[PDB]
């Protein structure tokens, strides 16, 4: 039994040492980082906290963010675990009626 | 999801008329990023109620009514915004809204654990990104991998080193300048003291980031105001973008003006110079500057006819000079001078267009 | 709960140690043979049978050179044509029978790929292990009749070729002699559907008799 | 979290005009320490209601009106403040508000 | 099985005799106090009640407060277990409208 | 035990490689795709 203290479905040594997600036929596989293969494919090496379920503390796990099992309205540059995902809302006023 | 802003009607300096939470008529179910509620083609929504069941109009007494009709200063503040998170379900894949949880729980957690970077190289628009960085005095926060500045700029803004040099699009990083608040500037000072380096641009792969940092990255070309909006360039830059003339007519000018550049120009000045030298200005008012239209083909169009009573220019002699000058936002005026000056006399104009009369048509 | 679903999906998703391409290719082939009962595998090496797992084109092999280019035109278990150098299994009719397959990941994915390998194994039994003491042979000859004359042509659209279906007369007890080829292709088909676990119920469905026999056959 | 102060409008020495609990227009979702609601750049909020559904203005009679326009002494007391705790969850790390518990 | 009467995930003898929290690679480890190592690192020796889940009686455990699994808006000087964490709210009145 | 990661009651290899639904007497059967039978019936490969 491999440990995952952060309980985010992804073990701790992989989050420390680097990992990636890769499809093979139609199936996503959580590989640890190997520079001989994944670098040639252009896959991005990922590191995150072994003790944070969400390393950016946003309400989305590390695994959901790297897997894609997320609200798709999240911007693609926010799909990295060290990138936070949050709304910024402000209201403008176009017209007055008295 | 389920957006309910809490806003405030304010008169004057700080005379608050009212504070209103958004009611069920004012609910927004979805507000995806880079979007509006309602959409831009549709008309904005109406807020006119104070009750929780929306049965009382927003009331103003007499003195405030007089002051409003005198001063016309009625501002709107956004105090706080209610809204929920929808989370993924591992059961059926369906992302479902928890009505219990809200972003109120989450946003200060993000703010106290990340470094914030604001950048405006994408069409002069302030883009904010928060990146998780280590607070050394917090043991759980130290469990994160280390973040250099260059890696952060690469993953956050889509930067690259296509030739070993950090670039945003085709622009070098060295054409951008850095700004820090006092704590972050002090920490960067300490890190550069330890690294024994002077140029920050050389050591971007070594800058250790921390929580609660604030990094403003702007373009070195343009000039900025208090609110860090792009207000105006140097003369060398403004001229460089106008070296592409498409259509020369006595009705207007068609140019391929750069989209970034044009956004810091308030308007244009059109005059005619004698062969000995006179200054006869067609659009000789402070509010006769707006002639520059933007066609949907990506080419900015100047129009002489708009402020010449529907008629083209008047070429008394085809050996004169037709001058067209531009006005930056930092140089423009919006009211006449002290006495009565409704003219283009005291304006810092910039030479963009100067061609003869036989070279137009 | 949501974490139990997460443990299900990850055990499927996350891998740790890499066997490497050469080991995975070999292992995938081994897993196929584990579905085959060793009942017939031992009888295959008993008659001098060799199992090979080559890479690339099968035609480029040492134990199989350029033998008779006509047989490099093959139909699958569906009866659709195929060029042997693009295929991934072939069995050899000779005094030294030998089976050779390509190696792929897809033998733990493509049930279609597996189904044609159990098909070729079905041939091997039906001739190289069965043609010897086939006679009186009536035990399988009678169940093949029931597929022919019955409602629901599905079973004969599954197992018979485009010839045995259109043969108007009932099946004579001489056809197996003249056409030991065709009657053993059918046995090769119904074998493969039965052995492949997911197409098994399909055999019980569309051809209940052929299943009913092949179920009885192996276990006793 | 979910700050609802109970305040009091008072004339004179101790002549209390009214005691008002903060309503849903006056709710503050977050009040982090060393902070203001609303922020210092923005204008302060408006309290003008007595009903639980905010349909009655805060009323003053005649003598109090005269005394207010004479003396200009109108003070504001903060009697008690309602507000909740958000606690850490060991399940997913998410700090969640218990609406039941309060400070 | 080590006892923790206060049920705060941290045993009783450590809360009595002194302890600390230290990361090693990316992982927080709850050590008892050793002056040879943790004093050189500048780690603060911690003592708390063996029978109080929250020794300061604030709605945060001793373990959450030393670990960091807390609302981060808590001030850093309140991250010590003997330091209470509580809001102080009072209302000011800027303007009247009659 | 055949896997179905999507937990939708239908295994993963069938969703990848093609399948169909067919009634036999009065009962719906989830078959994998076979072109010899289901194509003649007009069943749509899924
Ligand atoms: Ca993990
Ligand atoms: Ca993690
Ligand atoms: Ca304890
Ligand atoms: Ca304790
Ligand atoms: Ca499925």
């Amino acid at each position: 039994t491999v440990p995952d203290r952060d309980n985010d479905g992804i073990p701790d040594s992989l989050e420390v040492e680097g990992y990636t997600v890769d499809v093979k036929n139609k199936r996503t596989f959580l590989s640890p980082w190997i520079s001989n293969i994944h670098e040639k494919k252009g896959l991005t090496k990922y590191k995150s906290s072994p003790e944070k379920w969400s390393t950016a503390s946003d309400p989305y796990s590390d695994f959901e963010k790297v897997t894609g099992r997320i609200d798709k309205n999240v911007s693609p540059e926010a799909r990295h675990p060290l990138v936070a995902a949050y709304p910024i809302v402000h209201v403008d006023m176009e017209n007055i009626i008295l | 999801y389920n957006v309910l802003p809490t806003t405030s009607l304010v008169l004057g300096k700080n005379q608050t008329l009212a504070t209103i939470k958004a009611k069920e008529n004012q609910l927004s179910q979805i507000l995806a990023p880079n979007n509006y509620y309602p959409s831009k083609n549709l008309a904005p929504i109406a807020l006119n109620a104070q009750d929780d069941f929306s049965s009382t109009p927003i009331t103003m007494n007499y003195n405030q009514f007089l002051e409003l009709e005198k001063t016309k200063q009625l501002r709107l503040d956004t105090d706080q915004v209610y809204g929920n998170i929808a989370t993924y379900n591992f059961e059926n894949g369906r992302v479902r809204v928890d009505t219990g949880s809200n972003w109120s729980e989450v946003l200060p957690q993000i703010q106290e654990t990340t470094a914030r970077i604001i950048f405006n190289g994408k069409d002069l628009n302030l883009v904010e990104r928060r990146i998780a960085a280590v607070n050394p005095s917090d043991p759980l926060e130290t469990t994160k991998p280390d973040m250099t500045l260059k890696e952060a700029l690469k993953i956050a803004f889509g930067f690259n080193e296509p030739n070993g040099n950090l670039q945003y699009q085709g622009k070098d990083i060295t054409e951008f300048d850095f700004n820090f608040d006092q704590q972050t500037s002090q920490n960067i000072k300490n890190q550069l003291a330890e690294l024994n380096a002077t140029n920050i641009y050389t050591v971007l792969d070594k800058i250790k980031l921390n929580a609660k940092m604030n990094i403003l990255i702007r373009d070195k070309r343009f000039h900025y105001d208090r609110n860090n909006i792009a207000v105006g360039a140097d003369e060398s830059v403004v001229k460089e973008a106008h070296r592409e003339v498409i259509n020369s007519s006595t009705e207007g000018l068609l140019l391929n003006i750069d989209k970034d550049i044009r956004k810091i120009l308030s308007g244009y000045i059109v005059e005619i110079e004698d062969t000995e030298g006179l200054k006869e200005v067609i659009n000789d008012r402070y509010d006769m500057l707006n002639i520059s239209s933007l066609r949907q083909d990506g080419k900015t169009f100047i129009d002489f006819k708009k402020y010449n009573d529907k008629l083209p220019l008047y070429i008394s002699n085809p050996n004169y000079k037709v001058n067209v000058y531009a006005v930056t936002k930092e140089n423009t005026i919006i009211n006449p001078s002290e006495n009565g000056d409704t003219s283009t006399n005291g304006i810092k104009k910039i030479l963009i267009f100067s061609k003869k009369g036989y070279e137009i048509g | 709960t949501q974490e139990e679903h997460l443990k299900e999906i990850m055990k499927h998703i996350v891998k740790i140690e890499v066997k490497g391409e050469e080991a995975v290719k070999k292992e995938a082939a081994e897993k196929l043979l584990e579905k085959v009962p060793s009942d017939v595998l031992e009888m295959y090496k008993a008659i001098g049978g060799k199992i090979y797992i080559v890479d690339g084109d099968i035609t480029k092999h040492i134990s199989l050179e350029a033998l008779s280019e006509d047989k490099k035109k093959i139909k699958d278990i569906y009866g659709k044509d195929a060029l042997l150098h693009e295929h991934y299994v072939y069995a050899k009719e000779g005094y030294e029978p030998v089976l050779v397959i390509q190696s792929s990941e897809d033998y733990v994915e493509n049930t279609e790929k597996a189904l044609n390998v159990y098909y070729e194994i079905g041939k091997i039994l039906s001739r190289d292990i069965l043609s010897k003491i086939n006679q009186p042979y009536q035990k399988f000859l009678d169940v093949l009749n029931t597929i022919k004359n019955a409602s629901d042509s599905d079973g004969q659209d599954l197992l018979f070729t485009n010839q045995l279906k259109e043969h108007p007369t009932d099946f004579s007890v001489e056809f197996l002699e003249q056409n030991s080829n065709e009657v053993q292709e059918v046995f090769a088909k119904a074998f493969a559907y039965y052995i492949e676990p997911q197409h098994r119920d399909v055999l019980q469905l569309y051809a209940p008799e052929a299943f009913n026999y092949m179920d009885k056959f192996n276990e006793q």
